[PDB]
RNA sequence: GAGGGGAGUGAAAAAGAACCUGAAACCGUGUACGUACAAGCAGUGGGAGCACGCUUAGGCGUGUGACUGCGUACCUUUUGU
RNA sequence: GCACCGAAGCUGCGGCAGCGACGCUUAUGCGUUGUUGGGUAGGGGAGCGUUCUGUAAGCCUGCGAAGGUGUGCUGUGAGGCA
């Protein structure tokens, strides 16, 4: 089966035993996100939206807490005018593995 | 997750028939560049081709109409002093008149090493007939 | 005149395609000679087709 | 009490050829050069990472528009109609699922043309 | 073994040695010691001593068998180069670097 | 002869007298991949294929980057490059 | 006439920073809330790193120091540790 949902920021493509990656949510280490936020749900045959969020649905699925994501150097630099600065960010993310599509 | 691109070697291309005789040229040859890039399909690549080949049948009577049809400028250059050469489309109709719907698409046609992979893909035919058969290739119109 | 710039090396390999030499091969031997020897030339010892020269 | 210089500007400058590795000639090589390239390599760095954005949504509305001329809507009429109906929040990122099952996406523009109609 | 065999501070620039070292290159050594013998150059007259002695190195040290033996690798860098001034019109001054070469010859059955 | 290899000394000989450490500029050799209808500050964003350790991965990691979106050095002085 | 495209604008989600208010506190700093964060000349503030002296006849260390050359990891950065 699959589904699509609404995190943080943004939607995702969802089947059961996938793992993706979220936001840092305030959620324990291990512990299981629930989301009643899901646009469709499909059996290999759709159930979609009316209005926004289906009625039944729900998607149970643990997290791996991880923390801090990989390294972007930010440049700023003009020509002829004598200025420069770096700037470096490493955001956070979590990651979780998908037990829902359930209705 | 990233975009569910399409690979060089899965996307299948297939074939296309098509009549010049009735139609309005660079109105044409609009629909043979959607149809020689793929973007008519479900394309979903931006640097690799997706689309038909396809093949020209009766090139020569399509139609420019207007008064254009008697006086459109075809410049072309031979790197000498008295280099520029200009023809109009009757004149180039009267010989040489499949290089004609090839020029007046090559430009509606796009960029570099991969438009001219798709610019290979076509075949004009001022002739009634062709010999890419062989591939018992489908017929279209719009 | 000169150049405007350094050429690169890449520039300078590509001009070197030509240089090596001919690897001269065809180098055989004859009967009485005993000598693996240039064609058409005298041998060493004085061999040529199988007649001694550099003798009577 | 002198200075004597030297070791922190070469580990400086390892730190620039360093990245500047996968170059061409000069820009592999030349501390000077190097200098200017990787700094705007940067430049075109921070740049193109704004324009990502812009790639990835034309990308998503070219197969849109594709998968919806062949249940036969133009991607304008049909946005509007996804709007209109119930306004979805089916998206361009998720109409991958166009890709992947057509008639799921034909039950999308079934109830676009329920809006048209 | 493969004994190393060098030659250090001949007078040549290694580009005209590559010349001649190049066609030696991976050749059987019966077939390359006729082509370092008819080639010309100063350089083969040079490196045909080196790898002529190569194939005695490895012959008495390692210990014989030369009669399949290939020359496996061969490879020239730069030695140091003479500095001199050659006097030029109107007491301009040359900086006239005689260059000079070590080749170094890898003497192989493989 | 120059020079080199074995043998031998010595903890060390890649310590060999032109000798401690021995970077870069520079020039090669070996291996992987790429490159001979394709135009531009020589990059970056995207990205198939192919070659390497091989993971509950598999398409994970690393190297290369066919093709491709966007891309007119730096510095100094200047109304302004 | 009705749609849609269209920027680093605006809103969406997380993170970081300055300056007022309000409450935990009752310095300090957090927790809210509000609003701000293009920039040369130029002013102000806050920082890193290097050599050397003190601490140090301490501490680490030929089971392998400095230096050199690689790799992995880490801080907002200059950089740091293994």
């Amino acid at each position: 089966m699959y589904a699509v949902f609404q995190s943080g920021g943004k939607q995702h493509r969802v089947s059961e035993g996938q793992t993706v990656r979220l936001e840092k949510l305030d959620i324990a280490t291990g512990e299981t996100v629930e989301f009643a936020e899901v646009l469709m749900i499909a059996n290999g045959e759709e159930v979609k939206i009316g209005v926004p969020f289906v009625d039944g649905g729900v998607i149970k699925a643990e997290v791996v807490a991880h923390g801090r994501g990989e390294k972007v150097k930010i440049v700023k630099f003009r020509r002829r005018k004598h200025y420069r600065k770096q700037q470096g960010h490493r955001q956070w993310f979590t990651d979780v593995k998908i037990t829902g599509i359930s209705a | 997750m990233k975009t569910f691109t399409a690979k060089p070697e899965t996307v299948k291309r297939d074939w296309y028939v098509v009549d010049a005789t009735g139609k309005t040229l660079g109105r044409l040859a609009t629909e043979l560049a959607r149809r020689l890039r793929g973007k008519h399909k479900a394309e979903y690549t931006p640097h690799v081709d997706t689309g038909d080949y396809i093949i020209v049948l009766n090139a020569d009577k399509v139609a420019v109409t207007g008064n254009k049809r008697t006086d459109k400028v075809y410049y072309h250059h031979t790197g000498h002093i008295g280099g520029i050469k200009q023809a109009t489309f009757e004149e180039m109709i009267a010989r040489r008149p499949e290089r004609v719907i090839e020029i007046a698409v090559k430009g509606m046609l796009p960029k570099g090493p991969l438009g001219r992979a798709m610019f290979r893909k076509l075949k004009v035919y001022a002739g009634n007939e062709h010999n890419h058969a062989a591939q018992q290739p489908q017929v279209l119109d719009i | 005149a000169v150049q405007q710039n350094k050429p690169t090396r890449s520039k300078r390999g590509m001009r070197r395609s030509h240089d090596a030499l001919t690897a001269v091969t065809s180098l055989s031997v004859d009967k009485t000679s005993g000598e693996k020897h240039l064609r058409h030339h005298i041998t060493a010892d004085g061999y040529y087709r199988g007649r001694k020269v550099i003798a009577k | 009490a002198r200075v004597k210089r030297g070791v922190i500007a070469r580990a400086r400058h390892k730190k620039i050829l360093k990245q500047a590795k996968g170059y061409y000639g000069a820009r592999s090589r030349v501390y000077r050069v190097a200098f200017q390239a990787v700094i705007k390599a940067g430049q075109y760095a921070y740049r193109d990472r704004r324009q990502r954005k812009r790639q990835f949504r034309q990308l998503w509305i070219a197969r849109i528009n594709a998968a919806a001329r062949q249940n036969g809507i133009s991607y304008s009429k049909f946005i509007n109609g996804l709007k209109k109906a119930s306004v979805e929040i089916d998206r361009k990122i998720l109409a991958d699922i166009a890709v992947f099952d057509k008639v799921a996406f034909t039950a999308l523009v079934e109830k676009a043309k329920a809006a048209l109609a | 073994m493969e004994t190393i065999a060098k030659h250090r501070h001949a007078r040549s620039s290694a580009q005209k040695v590559r010349l001649v070292a190049d066609l030696i290159r991976g050749k059987k050594v019966s077939q390359a010691l006729d082509i370092l013998t008819y080639t010309n150059k100063k350089a083969a007259v040079l490196v045909k001593k080196v790898l002529e002695s190569a194939i005695a190195n490895a012959e008495h040290n390692d210990g014989a068998d030369i009669d399949d033996l290939k020359v496996t690798k061969i490879f020239v860098d730069e030695g140091p180069s003479m500095k001199r001034i050659m006097p030029r019109a109107k007491g301009r001054a040359d900086r006239i670097l005689k260059r000079t070469s070590h080749i170094t010859v890898v003497v192989s059955d493989r």
